[PDB]
């Protein structure tokens, strides 16, 4: 009856809270929660469409509802296929992120920090603010300019791009800035 | 508002050495964990030239021998190696709180081997004497250090009246201080004597240098 | 790069007003804010205020509020600063910077009720004591003028290696400065030497040549 | 009855479409549409909460629903107050963007392109890719490295920060990169 | 900065595998991919393949697939390349770069079944009719050795300027190179001269000094 | 596959001039509208040094006198001003498609004023003759240009058996070509004659420069 409306209101409140906090803060766990919510978004839409269709007032409404449900389902299946292809290529669990199918590997201090990249571009910039590193708008922890990675890479289905550190500048002692430019590509 | 107490009021360092300029803020100019403190230099007759901003950021085109440091209230500008063309006045400014205030400025003097003043005395122009006036000038060019005193003797009597001295700023071509002395008089006193001399006492020789002309051969 | 050309020196009587322009070139005028700075006594740099030439909202020093007003003319890319009710304290050099990097040449403002006077230039030829050395030292005595500044050059800009211009010294309400040039003994009186002085406040350009006694 | 569910499904579909296209593409009109949708999000939540409260099954559900509605309402009112303060300061219509209360003025080729900034930071980076400029992740049209603005500014309620161009590098001919570092602050 | 130190030269019989190490320093070994390059005949640079030392997945040239296998040892930061079924075609210098910027010094691989022979160094003292030069020039004849390379230095590294080392010439399965040093005529036999050769393959370091005839 | 074809196979330019190196691809190496084309420099006995990447990006620390240009299939490397230490081999590599291929390499030669070879003939060591062999070596140091022919003759009869020559690469300290000649023989032929002559014909003098020695004084 009204339970659907209440849960929808709670969902919108949660989305607002994540939006107003995850935008300013890029904590890894908050980021993962936002990813999980974004993934959940699709089944919510499918459930809404099917529930509207089953209680269709007239034939046209049910038909359009089921058509939209099928559209969302095929979109979800295609995105799952691409995600599984990316996982097979990179064998990393980050490939199943609902954001996209491009991964950014950052060899930071012994480990490699893989993050979803929204677009593979010729230039990716790095900015260090108060000692905290952000590459492609992703908080990768504490780092300083002198030990910044000299090479990163971006992994996509049937492609692998390698970047190298361009010019690196130091701003106000602890803050800083840098860029990563493509110099190589590897298919398969 | 804020007063940037810049120290020392004057500095003197030889070539190839390190020069340090201090600038203490009355209160912390820190904002969001960063201090906005520019550093300028101003050679004579020129607008200020920005060297540093945000207390450590070298301006584009400035030699890398200028370094900005410090934080909190105490800030510091370091010049290393002090070169030939660094004789200027250096200012500290805070671009943090309205009004943006400057420091009192400290002038950087370059130390150099002491030289002798090429003392040259000139007779008053007959062109000037056509107007009833006569000023004896005496150029003490290319000496070092700055301190130098001049004695004006007429007929052996020293004169302390009408002696105007005009130093120059330390040259950038060769880092020497030049001086000019002028002893103005109207024609009656000028022709009341014939012998004039410009004696310069400088701490590069035991006895003062003396240059003179007498009105007999004029 | 960017350029900032100001209005030349201006002598203004006490209790008056004047406008210091700062014409911009090499960049879109509305892009960057225009700061105004004042250097009094030659060392005391003081911030006046800044103007955003796009919308036109300013921000003055509370010490200079009511004394300076900042305006812009987007059509001719020239900013302005009007000094109100000038006083003996307002004699200084007023700079216009943009990003703290590109400055103007400085508008020297002299706030005095005294009269203008062109410089009565005189020559300085050596006597019989400086005629024995390898190279002759000649000079030009720019005497009795008002106000600052005066530009002394030798032979209309040819001689610049070994030229000393001694700052002026105010006395009896009239300034006075000397200039010296060191040239080899084979260049004088063999080659012409002229000390061309250009007093801007009086529209005077005296070109006097040194004649040996 | 089921109309609410169908409109909710359509809203989720529209949000997905904007998310998957506005992320890769930053067209000005698409950006404005996304801003309008994000603004609409709040009244949708308020309507859902009030509709749940009016048809409350039990007292506790209605009480919590009205409490959440009041919370959302006071949040909306406070954000409106901040937005109006920013507009009064800057007198620009961009100050009413639902994203935040920080504006980025970019003096680009005679005009000034004001965009909502999510955070005022000591360093803002600029990247030019194939001749298209992005500052703080905002497409500002075609530009090249040599004529890049030498000064930008960030406007906030009771503060105004001025940046200046740091080091600027050119990548692969047409692409490029640059940074903007704080050098001044102006209160009031 | 980064460093890449390889294994020295290796003489390998035909059809016998070998392993070329490339020890990394100055950076975390895992994080930069390691490329392998081959320069044959001294000018033909050929790409072999690259390995990601984190997960261990490689990518070879199809020409070198089955001929070269790339492995890593994260414990010692040492990358490896194993050449399978070597042939006379595989004699070359194998480099290891990381970001195309930092390279190794090159592992010279000689695929031959021939013997090894230390160099029978000889002195080259100018004759009594070879004083026309104002400064005496001496030399060392490194004769009849195998395989490449040979490190010819004069006076154990004292003389690093004015020295010519002439590349070897393979003849009769034995290499041969000469070296020349030009020193002032007042320096020899006034100061001792020694050509210290160092043939690595046979662990031979002959330090021969030139005596006037 | 791709085949980078460099041009010219060898180059020769004097100091202060501009050197242009071409590199044509069999097929376009564009990806997403960009060409990934590195340029390397390899001085003899040294690993390649990366100058340019992404066909226009100067490597960090490389003098800003190497410029990468071109697009599509035709690429180009320009060196200006060509300096004393640019004598090397320059390679073009495409980091676009597996396999990454290199160009054949072009050798950059530096033009310099022609000089004379300090010809010097050395007698075979008695140490070598202890083993039955004797090789006469003749060093032709610090000449230019590269082309030079050495004429060995004993007792007036020219010898062309066992004459092994070993040129050096163009020096970077002096930009000159040195050469070595070796006339190997066993003891019987060496003692069958006494006078040995090493003369070099070079286009810096009218006649060959002759150096010789015999066994009657050594
Ligand atoms: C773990 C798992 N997960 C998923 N899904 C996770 C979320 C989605 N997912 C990862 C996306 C989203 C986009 C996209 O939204 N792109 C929009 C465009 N981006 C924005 C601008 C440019 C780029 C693309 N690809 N994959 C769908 C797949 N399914 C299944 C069955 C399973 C179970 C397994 C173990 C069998
Ligand atoms: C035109 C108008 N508009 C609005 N609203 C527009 C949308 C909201 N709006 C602009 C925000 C959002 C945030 C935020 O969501 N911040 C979250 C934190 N950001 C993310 C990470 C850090 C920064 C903040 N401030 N204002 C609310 C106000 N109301 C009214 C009555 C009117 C009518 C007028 C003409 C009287």
């Amino acid at each position: 009856l009204e339970q659907w409306n209440l849960v929808i209101g709670f969902l919108f409140l949660t989305w607002i809270c994540l939006l107003q906090f995850a935008y300013a803060n890029r904590n890894r766990f908050l980021y993962i929660i936002k990813l999980i919510f974004l993934w959940l978004l699709w089944p919510v839409t499918l459930a809404c469409f099917v529930l509207a269709a089953v209680y269709r007032i007239n034939w046209i409404t049910g038909g359009i509802a089921i058509a939209m449900a099928c559209l969302v389902g095929l979109m979800w299946l295609s995105y799952f296929i691409a995600s599984f292809r990316l996982f097979a290529r990179t064998r990393s669990m980050w490939s199943f992120n609902p954001e996209t199918n491009i991964l950014l590997n950052v060899p930071l201090h012994g480990t490699i920090l893989t993050r979803p990249l929204l677009e593979s571009e010729l230039v990716i910039g790095a900015v260090i603010l108060r000692g905290h590193l952000r590459i492609a708008g992703h908080h990768l922890g504490r780092c300083d300019i002198k030990d910044l990675p000299k090479e990163i890479t971006v992994a996509t289905s049937r492609t692998l791009s390698y970047y190298k550190l361009g010019a690196s500048q130091r701003v106000a002692g602890d803050s800083g800035f840098a860029a990563y430019s493509r110099y190589r590509i590897g298919n398969y | 508002d804020i007063v940037m107490t810049q120290s020392p009021a004057s500095l003197a360092v030889s070539l190839g050495q390190r020069a340090t300029i201090s600038c203490k803020a009355s209160q912390s100019i820190d904002y969001d964990g960063d201090n906005y403190m520019n550093w300028y230099q101003q050679k004579p007759g020129q607008p200020p030239k920005l060297l540093i901003y945000t207390t450590s950021n070298l301006e584009s085109g400035i030699p890398a021998r200028f370094s900005g440091s410090g934080s909190g209230t105490d800030f510091t500008l370091n010049i290393h190696p002090v070169e030939e063309g660094d004789a200027a006045t250096y200012y500290c400014q805070q671009n943090n709180e309205d009004p943006y205030t400057f420091g009192g400025g400290t002038k950087l003097e370059i130390k150099r081997a002491d030289a002798a003043p090429t003392v040259s005395i000139f007779p008053p122009s007959s062109e000037q004497l056509t107007s009833g006036g006569a000023s004896v000038v005496c150029f003490l060019n290319n000496f070092y250090p700055k301190d130098i005193n001049v004695k004006w003797k007429i007929d052996g009597s020293e004169r302390q009246n009408g002696v105007l001295n005009s130093w120059t700023d330390q040259d950038s071509k060769d880092s020497t201080y030049s001086m000019s002395s002028t002893l103005t008089l109207t024609k009656d006193e000028y022709e009341r004597h014939n012998s004039y001399t410009c004696e310069a006492t400088h701490k590069t020789s035991t006895s003062p240098i003396v240059k003179s002309f007498n009105r007999n051969e004029c | 790069e960017v350029q900032l050309q100001q209005s030349g020196p201006e002598l203004v009587k006490p209790g008056a007003s004047m406008k210091i322009s700062c014409k911009t070139s090499g960049y879109s005028f509305t892009g960057y804010t225009m700061n105004w700075v004042k250097q009094s006594h030659g060392k005391n740099l003081e911030w006046i205020g800044l103007i955003n030439p796009y919308n036109g909202d300013t921000s003055y020093n509370q010490k200079f509020k009511g004394k300076a007003t900042l305006t812009v003319d987007k059509s001719s890319s020239t900013a302005y600063m009007e000094l109100l009710s000038l006083t003996s304290e307002d004699s200084a050099v007023y700079y216009c910077e943009v990003i703290n990097t590109y400055w103007g040449q400085g508008t020297l403002v002299t706030v005095s009720a005294a009269k203008t006077t062109p410089p009565s230039v005189y020559p300085l030829a050596p006597g019989s004591a400086a005629q024995t050395n390898s190279m002759v030292t000649l000079g030009c005595l720019v005497k009795g003028y008002f106000p600052e500044p005066v530009t002394v050059t030798w032979n209309s800009g040819s001689l610049s290696s070994g030229v000393h211009t001694f700052p002026a010294v105010l006395q009896s309400d009239l300034y006075t400065l000397s200039s010296s040039v060191t040239v080899p003994s084979s260049t004088w009186p063999s080659e012409t030497v002229t000390c061309n002085v250009a007093h801007p406040a009086s529209s005077t350009k005296v070109d006097k040549k040194i004649v040996p006694r």
